[PDB]
């Protein structure tokens, strides 16, 4: 869900500092904004890169297919309560709402994890949540969100041995060092 | 100290002169048959104790029939006494019959002579444990008897000393479908798995068993076959 | 020791005599290791070799 | 029909001895309807005595692969199970042969999802042991080690396909030779790998001599070496290699390490097929630690032109980097002392009331800090 | 000793079904880092009537076997090893009268 | 006091590991068994193992 967004953040640096190639932020930046429903991605670099020719209408189609997931997600909150399950709309809005989080860097972020937070019957309720906070803190080099899921991480994430994901943390906080100024975190983790 | 003798039960168990009989077969010499597809092939393992010895006079393989092999993995004097109740045995049935006895018929009277004996009281079981077979109606066949008066019906086994590790060869190494030659060759690989060092044209006595008739093969065909078969 | 007999099967429940391990008889080219090793004091002459015996 | 059956290895072993690569490639390619018409028993027969008795032939590469592309394309348009399971096992062969870097374990684990379930337990290990091939070859040593034990435990059962045993102690041989911890086991390994090569692998046989003498020198007995090149099947199969191996062994023997730099270089193409030369060069540096030894003690009673560069056998004039590449990286603390004559090498480690004292100070004040806040806490 | 008035409850203790021998097995290997992917009531399944002393043996042969790789990570497939590490035999035969 | 006490002081019994036979399978696993956790005992902490009993 991540890889060809992480290499939007590549092409982030990629057209940051050099300005060889003037059409990459056309090439493979459209090519990316016409997958994983990548809305910020041209909507932040509407204004750093070029003029954008007439990039309004072939993106229009999108946000139009972003309106109809939304809107189905707008219907889904009271469908999903008739079905009689237990927190049936906490899980149907959680899924498309980190889909929004995919589509959107913090606004479906912020609508949904405050909400798909509320009960954690698992770790990895949190730290799903948590990578989708670090996606975003690798594309716009946060501090609070990207060190304060890390102390969340920290504080009740300890628990099962499940240790994929929780080298994870380790990998994040390697990366999150040597994004600064590490001599010894990189390396020892 | 009990059973002692052969007249009554155990607490729980069984009957602790006939375990006694089948580990003195399983403490006897080794032994190898195996079913082929089209013929059955017997070989044993024939030591002499000294280099005075002469391989002419006795003889392990043995036919009760022209059609029917028998070999045992045991005790040659007591080889020897069933060996003649079958062989006169069989021919009351060809007197009665005009016809060979099928195997499986010899293998259910042998059965009943050595239970017999298992009856009680005063004499002791067989410490013989038979390899039957025999080509009756195109399809070979395979009976392992022991000395408690059950019978089997086998692919390829073996009994004696390490019979348990030429098993595990045999289940390995042999499969249902070969012809006589290849069965000769894995059942000389089994022997030699489990043999001595010197194995020769007479420490080994190898007979066959053909639709065509039983075929006690001589040292000289098994000097020729086994001269490094593999 | 060899006798498991005057030894409870109590004492084969995983959790206090756990490992298992039976030692080969010989077996092959241990023969060649062990026919090695033996000779490290005594004095080998020369040509009398010892594959023969393996 | 039959008697074309003959026809196919005749007109093919002609192909193999005496033809070429694109006339029996296209044999291969005009027999394929005709296993459409013959029965699909001995077909699996077919397809290795063409394909192993082609690729046998000479590397031509736009044609090897490019066929076992072939055999792939069509054993997935005939789909069976038997038969393909040879061609996967030649083809990661192939990928063996040039040393391929992930495609031959990308299609491993395409054999591992098929193989383990199946009847032959042997075939899971036939490719297996290749594997051990490629992760040694890589120098993947634990799985290399996983791959042996996985052979051990596979070969248990039955024997085997006639000489893969031999193939398992030569293996084994290399596995306990990647550890460079025990010797005489590879050692005899190699040996029964050799003894299993008796007159029917010879490729393989030439370089088990190279790895069982290879050992003895490693193993610091240069008398067997010499004693066993004049061993009956060594004679037997005598030659350039053994020459490589004998000329060595004699400047093991004496430790000349002129005559081994020497006879080293002369024999490049054959001391290739050795890939541990770190064996070679580790006599070399081994050597020449004791060497050094006897070389810096006797500076102390007469010693010239230089006492750090050129007391070493006056090889050429520049024959170290080394011994000073031994005071760099390693140490046994001889500073360079030029102009003395003993290269004196002494330090007094035992300070460490010093040390000690130091590591109080850190944590004496960071329990006076921790005081702290007590102190400034209760007050005010 | 027997008398009831001598004693007053005699329990039974019965070799463990499916669901305890799950829980002994999350019992001892909850300290014991299993990565992913990894089922454990498949390995309650491969139990035939496992009383409690080798369930405890198949996770000391799972950590044997991280032990040997020089690892601190448990597969499933290191359980379904673990399993196969215990069977013993009993096996002789000429023995099947009854 | 223990036969005469604690490995009674100066007896070697002067059998070498190397002078065993290739026993890859004895070896490693007694080695593993007594030898080994008295040196890396904190990977049966990390893994959790409980090392065997005997």
């Amino acid at each position: 869900p991540k890889n060809p967004d992480l290499r939007i953040a590549q092409l982030r640096f990629l057209l940051s500092l050099p300005e060889h190639r003037g059409d990459a932020a056309v090439r493979d930046e459209l090519m990316a904004a016409v997958r994983d429903n990548n809305m910020a991605p041209y909507y932040e670099a509407l204004c750093k890169s070029l003029d954008w020719q007439i990039d309004v209408d072939l993106l229009n189609k999108m946000k139009k297919a972003n309106e109809d997931e939304l809107k189905r997600l707008d219907e889904e909150l009271e469908d999903a309560e008739k079905n009689l399950g237990e927190s049936e709309i906490r899980d149907a809005m959680m899924a498309k709402a980190e889909y929004l989080c995919r589509i959107g860097d913090k606004e479906g972020a912020l609508t949904a994890f405050r909400k798909t937070y509320d009960k954690t019957v698992a770790l990895g309720h949190r730290l799903d949540i948590v990578f989708y906070l670090l996606r975003i803190g690798l594309f716009y080099m946060d501090n609070d969100l990207i060190t304060r899921n890390t102390e969340k991480a920290k504080s009740l994430i300890e628990e099962g041995g499940d240790w994929d994901r929780r080298n994870r943390l380790k990998v994040y906080q390697g990366l999150y060092c040597v994004a600064i100024r590490d001599f010894k975190q990189a390396a020892e983790l | 100290g009990y059973s002692f003798s052969l007249t009554t039960f155990s607490p729980s168990g069984k009957l602790v002169q006939i375990e006694y009989a089948l580990a003195a077969v399983a403490g006897g010499a080794p032994s190898v048959g195996i079913k082929a597809a089209n013929g059955v092939v017997l070989a044993t393992e024939k030591k002499q104790k000294s280099i005075l010895y002469d391989e002419r006079s006795v003889h392990k393989v043995e036919p009760i029939t022209k059609h029917i092999g028998l070999v045992y993995s045991g005790m040659g004097p007591d080889y020897r006494v069933l060996v003649h109740r079958a062989r006169k045995l069989a021919q009351q049935y060809y007197l009665v019959y005009q016809e060979p006895i099928p195997t499986a018929q010899l293998v259910q009277r042998v059965a009943s002579v050595m239970q017999e004996y298992t009856q009680s009281g005063g004499v002791r079981p067989f410490g013989v444990s038979l390899l039957i077979c025999g080509w009756n109606e195109g399809r070979p066949y395979l009976f392992q008897s022991d000395p408690s008066g059950a019978y089997f019906a086998w692919k390829a086994t073996a009994m004696g000393k390490n019979y348990v590790n030429g098993k595990t060869f045999l289940e390995k190494r042999y499969n249902e479908d070969l012809e006589l030659e290849d069965a000769i060759h894995t059942a000389i690989l089994t022997l030699k798995e489990s043999f001595e060092g010197q194995m020769t044209e007479d420490n080994i006595e190898v007979g066959i068993c053909n639709e065509a008739g039983f075929r006690r093969l001589t040292p000289t065909e098994v000097k020729d076959y086994l001269a490094a078969i593999a | 020791t060899n006798r498991a007999d005057t030894l409870d099967p109590a004492l084969l429940r995983p959790g206090r005599l756990d490992r298992k391990i039976e030692f080969p008889l010989p077996d092959r080219r241990q023969k060649r290791l062990i026919f090695s090793t033996i000779t490290s004091k005594m004095n080998l002459s020369e040509e009398v070799d010892l594959e023969d015996y393996v | 029909v039959q008697v074309k059956e003959q026809s196919i290895l005749e007109l093919g072993s002609l192909l193999a001895k005496t033809g070429q690569a694109a006339e029996l490639g296209g044999l291969l390619k005009y027999v394929r309807p005709f296993l459409n018409s013959i029965s699909k028993a001995k077909a699996a027969r077919l397809v290795r005595s063409l394909l192993d008795l082609f690729l046998d032939m000479e590397a031509a590469t736009g044609q090897e692969v490019e066929l076992c592309l072939e055999c792939i394309e069509w054993a997935k348009s005939e789909k069976r199970t038997f038969l393909r399971q040879a061609l996967e096992a030649r083809l990661v062969s192939l990928y063996f042969d040039t040393k391929r870097y992930q495609e031959a374990l990308h299609l491993g684990s395409q054999l591992l999802r098929e193989l383990k379930k199946m009847d032959d337990k042997a075939l899971l290990v036939e490719v297996q042991l290749l594997e051990s091939k490629t992760y040694h070859a890589l120098s993947n040593l634990p799985k290399a080690r996983a791959a042996l034990t996985s052979a051990r435990t596979t070969a248990n059962a039955i024997y085997c396909p006639p000489k893969l045993q031999a193939t398992l102690d030569m293996q084994s041989g290399i596995i306990h030779a990647a550890e460079e911890k025990d010797w005489k086991t590879a050692y005899s390994y190699f040996y029964e790998a050799f003894e299993g090569y008796d007159s029917i692998d010879s490729p393989k046989a030439i370089t088990s001599l190279k790895y069982m003498l290879l050992c003895k020198i490693m193993l610091n007995t240069p008398e067997d070496v010499q004693a066993l090149v004049s061993g009956k099947l060594a004679l037997r199969y005598a030659g350039r290699q053994t020459e490589a191996l004998k000329c060595v062994a004699q400047a093991s023997k004496n430790r000349s390490l002129a005559d081994f730099e020497k006879a080293l270089t002369d024999y490049r193409a054959e001391l290739r097929d050795d890939p541990i030369i770190s064996t070679h060069l580790a006599k070399l540096y081994d050597n020449l630690l004791e060497q050094n030894l006897i070389r810096v003690i006797e500076p102390f009673s007469r010693v010239q032109i230089e006492h750090i560069s050129s007391l070493i056998k006056l090889s050429k004039a520049d024959v170290e980097r080394k011994l000073s590449q031994m005071i760099l990286d390693k140490k046994f603390h001889g500073i360079l002392d030029q102009g003395e004559g003993v290269l004196i090498i002494f330090d007094e480690p035992p300070v460490d009331k010093t040390y000690e004292a130091a590591l109080e100070t850190i944590q004496n004040m960071s329990k006076v800090v921790d005081s702290l806040y007590n102190k400034a806490k209760k007050l005010t | 000793l027997l008398r009831p008035g001598r004693i007053d409850r005699k329990i039974e203790f019965p070799p463990p079904n499916e669901e305890a021998r799950l829980d002994i097995l999350k019992i001892h290997s909850r300290k014991m880092n299993l990565t992913r992917g990894i089922n454990l009531r498949k390995i309650a399944e491969l139990m035939p009537g496992a009383s409690g002393a080798e369930v405890k043996g198949v996770c000391t042969e799972a950590g044997m076997y991280a032990l040997r790789e020089r690892r601190v990570h448990v597969t499933q497939e290191d359980f379904e090893m673990a399993v196969a590490k215990v069977m013993q035999k009993d096996s002789e035969k000429n023995m099947s009268i009854k | 006091d223990s036969s005469i006490m604690m490995l009674t002081s100066d007896q070697k019994p002067d059998v070498m590991y190397a002078d065993i036979g290739g026993m890859d399978i004895q070896k490693q696993e007694v080695r593993e068994a007594v030898e080994l956790p008295l040196t890396h005992f904190e990977l049966y902490k990390q893994i959790g193992i409980d090392p065997p009993r005997g």
